């Protein structure tokens, strides 16, 4: 039985910090390959690292695989974090079909994939609600901490997204943000965000 | 990355770009969502034939090959279940497998059911120029089918990377229904200095892929074409 499971729900870890991805197989022979891809949001297909059945625990750059051979279980590490190391990975297994060894016709065993987040850690948190106006409106939500949960809209006519880290190169800033629009006339910018949890010193603008 | 939109019962064709070496066996594979990529077979190079998994019918999966170094992938009678992203795949010398880019595939039954996304740009709220004394700008696109959606911001007539953020996936403005269209919204962060100079040109740029030249569109509206559609606005004087 050839077979590679990975179990985890998306995991959201801060940057700087280390996030471990579990994935175990089942292989019916003596002597095999485990491979991590990393997945880009364009879709793009990534080796990461390879491990080696008989080969010693997997170490390249800032990922390491902890390989248990009785246990049937490598785990990938990463230990820095990047923003730009959000996407989702992906544990495989090289299958073999001959007998006498790998072939370039064998194929990889994939798992479900395990999607990570990075979260930018805030330095100077301004909680507040914008209202913009169009040209011809819209609700923001910006410079949040994120530790903050975005949850969706209870409302089906009111549409809200999830949170998004922008950064200026310059200034060396990053901003946390949201955006939450409705077909109603008469829609106002203090209900929206009611849903989600927020910040008692979150600001809102005189209204005018 | 390239976008394809393919009616049911038709044909469709997936290029593969990548860049080989030494050229014995071209692996095919799908991701659909929320599901584990896939091998749905390989090409033999040298012998010209294709292996396909069990399971699989016999002239469903096609792989083209116009030139030498040239691989394309081909699928008769298209179904909803063909949709995914299609990667070409080749070992190396180093025990690596490498995926040349990828393809999303989007087949639908009624070719109605595209529709191209309509952009708005919004102006930023004079109360974030005050107190956070940057000005963020928003621009969001509406009722787009499938989901294929590139959004680009442009300043002055140069593209800008910097200070710009868009949503990882679109949003669907009906979660009810499964050929719903797409919602998606993104970010531009400026200066209020910046903002505030009216000779300033700021445009949000969505590129669409849609029917092609050789689509039949019978309906009365629009055809909803490869299309690009963009938002501009220009910096307020205060």
């Amino acid at each position: 039985a050839q077979k590679v499971t990975q179990a985890q729900s998306s995991v959201s870890m801060p940057v700087r910090k280390a996030v471990t991805l579990n994935c175990l197989y089942e292989t019916s022979w003596w002597s095999y390959y485990i491979f991590w891809y990393k997945q880009l949001p364009s879709k793009e297909m990534i080796f990461l690292i390879r491990q080696g059945s008989d080969e010693q625990n997997a170490k390249s750059g800032r990922y390491s695989v902890n390989f248990k051979k009785a246990a049937k279980s490598v785990a990938l590490t990463i230990s820095a974090l990047q923003l730009e190391d959000s996407a989702k990975y992906f544990c495989a297994l090289g299958d073999q079909i001959l007998y006498w060894g790998l072939s370039h016709t064998d194929k990889l065993i994939f798992g479900k994939g395990t999607r990570v987040t990075v979260e930018p850690n805030i330095q100077n948190p301004d909680p507040a609600v914008y209202q913009l106006r169009d040209s011809k409106s819209v609700c923001l939500f910006t410079d949040f901490d994120s530790q903050t949960n975005v949850s969706q809209s209870k409302d089906s006519d009111v549409y809200i997204t999830d949170k998004c880290v922008l950064d200026m190169r310059s200034m060396d800033f990053k901003s946390n943000s949201a955006v939450a629009w409705s077909n109603k006339s008469d829609f106002a910018c203090a209900n929206a965000f009611n849903n989600s949890i927020i910040p008692e010193d979150t600001f809102f603008p005189s209204p005018e | 990355t390239k976008s394809v939109t393919r009616p049911t019962r038709s044909s469709a064709e997936i290029t593969c770009d990548l860049t080989v070496i030494n050229a014995f066996y071209i692996h095919w594979y799908l991701h659909q969502e929320g599901k584990a990529p896939q091998r749905l077979l390989y090409y033999d190079v040298s012998n010209s034939k294709d292996v396909l998994e069990s399971g699989l019918s016999p002239g469903k999966y096609y792989t083209h090959t116009p030139r030498r170094w040239s691989w394309i992938l081909i699928l008769r009678n298209l179904i909803e279940n063909d949709s995914g992203v299609y990667y070409c795949a080749t070992w190396d010398r180093n025990n690596k497998k490498l995926f040349g880019s990828g393809t999303t595939l989007v087949v639908t039954e009624d070719l109605k059911n595209v529709f191209p996304p309509e952009v708005a740009v919004f102006e930023p709220s004079e109360a974030e120029i005050s107190h956070t004394q940057k000005a963020t700008l928003v621009c969001l696109a509406t009722g787009f089918y499938p989901d294929h959606v590139e959004l680009s911001w442009w300043v002055n007539g140069k593209e800008v990377h910097s200070g710009v953020c868009t949503d990882p996936q679109p949003l669907k403005e009906q979660p009810a229904l499964n050929d719903s269209r797409y919602a998606l919204s993104s970010r531009l962060r400026v200066s209020a200095t910046f903002w505030q100079n009216p000779r300033n040109h700021f445009r949000c740029q969505v590129q669409f892929y849609g029917l092609s030249e050789n689509d039949e569109w019978t309906q009365d509206r629009a055809k909803p074409v490869t299309q690009i559609v963009s938002a501009e606005a220009w910096g307020r004087a205060d």
